[PDB]
């Protein structure tokens, strides 16, 4: 059967200047089948009330979503995207960088 | 402009844990504009844009009555697909569809729609004519004489060549400058050391509508393709998109280096720098 | 607005 490994990016909706407020992004694209964990990770703890787009698809049918929550960014709280998915043989965990 | 609407349906079956799980959205253009989730509390059509929330109730129910018909249908290819591949009824298998229509300024029909892949892999497709289907293998072949029999291309293009373009069309009077006027990128250059000796340079493309643009980074006006990190465009969560091109540049000589923005929305390309 | 269902495959 398919399995195509996802793509990850994770960024702000809007570039970062600390105590203002955003959107945390972690876009997942590429993949299948559609079965997918997707957490994202505050100082390596996990965000609570994250959202997440309704389940879409490209021309060469593989999936994406985009997970999502409201933050406040600051120097010091570090953020990330942690992935399972059955191409996975561990969790891919990729950090926030507000320059890119 | 030219337009295009499309419905993209995914159906994943789950044995022993009840019926699949059967989710549709919508689009115009790269607006997402409708959803539903047969797995919702009261499974339902929901607008995703601003301009579909005006559509009245019959909109509504007649919407959530089609998607409750299809997953119940789509349940039913299911149960034959893995029949047609003798495959074990335990496992999750995938059934998806994509149909629509491509119509151009004056709101005419180009181009229709309609295929299908079954664990990703493309299955069975209308063919331009509207009246012809492309199966990729004899499993593929049952469901194309089944067709044949029933006169699906036939509903399949009344669809396309009707409702699809007419339905279209209104979206487009509805959603006015949302659809119809692009969005142009707001864009910077940022500039990262990397040593005493390389520095980073980063052109950014933010908040643009529709996703299609091109960033180049140049060198003296030349293309610098075998050298340059692009980002896959991503959405900013707003309906706009973001991109950014970067290049890893001697300290010293980032003034010879100019990026190249190429998007709808823009009157003409951008050529910036750093500054 | 979707189109009314398919045949089953
Ligand atoms: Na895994």
């Amino acid at each position: 059967m398919i399995q195509r490994t996802p793509k990850i990016q994770v960024y702000s909706r809007h570039p970062a200047e600390n105590g203002k407020s955003n959107f945390l992004n972690c876009y997942v694209s590429g993949f299948h089948p559609s079965d997918i964990e997707v957490d994202l990770l505050k100082n390596g703890e996990r965000i609570e009330k994250v959202e997440h787009s309704d389940l879409s698809f490209s021309k060469d049918w593989s999936f994406y979503l985009l997970y999502y929550t409201e933050f406040t960014p600051t120097e010091k709280d570090e953020y990330a995207c942690r992935v399972n998915h059955v191409t996975l043989s561990q969790p891919k965990i990729v950090k926030w960088d507000r320059d890119m | 402009g030219s337009h295009s609407m499309r419905y993209f349906y995914t159906s994943v079956s789950r044995p022993g844990r009840g019926e699949p799980r059967f989710i549709s959205v919508g689009y115009v253009d790269d607006t997402q504009f409708v959803r539903f989730d047969s797995d919702a509390a009261s499974p339902r059509e929901e607008p995703r844009a601003p301009w579909i929330e005006q559509e009245g109730p019959e909109y509504w129910d007649r919407n959530t009555q089609i998607y409750k018909a299809q997953a119940q249908t789509d349940r039913e290819s299911l149960r034959n697909l893995r029949g047609y591949y003798n495959q074990s009824e335990a496992g999750s298998h995938t059934l998806q569809s994509m149909y629509g229509c491509d119509v151009g300024p004056d709101g005419r029909l180009l181009r229709g729609h309609d295929q299908y892949a079954y664990d990703g892999k493309d299955y069975i497709a209308l063919n331009e004519d509207l009246r012809s289907w492309t199966a990729a293998d004899t499993a593929a072949q049952i469901t194309q004489r089944k067709w044949e029999a029933a006169r699906e291309a036939e509903q399949r293009r009344a669809y396309l060549e009707g409702e699809c373009v007419e339905w279209l069309r209104r979206y487009l009077e509805n959603g006015k400058d949302k659809l119809e006027r692009a969005d142009p990128p707001k864009t910077h250059v940022t500039h990262h050391p990397i040593s005493d000796h390389e520095a980073t340079l980063r052109c950014w493309a933010l908040g643009f509508y529709p996703a299609e643009i091109t960033l180049t980074w140049q060198r003296d006006g030349e293309d610098q393709t075998q050298d340059t990190e692009l980002v896959e465009t991503r959405p900013a969560g707003d309906r706009t998109f973001q991109k950014w091109a970067a290049v890893v540049v001697p300290s010293g000589e980032e003034q010879r280096y100019t990026c190249h923005v190429q998007h709808e929305g823009l009157p003409k390309p951008l050529t910036l720098r750093w500054e | 607005e979707p189109r009314x269902p398919s045949h089953s495959m």
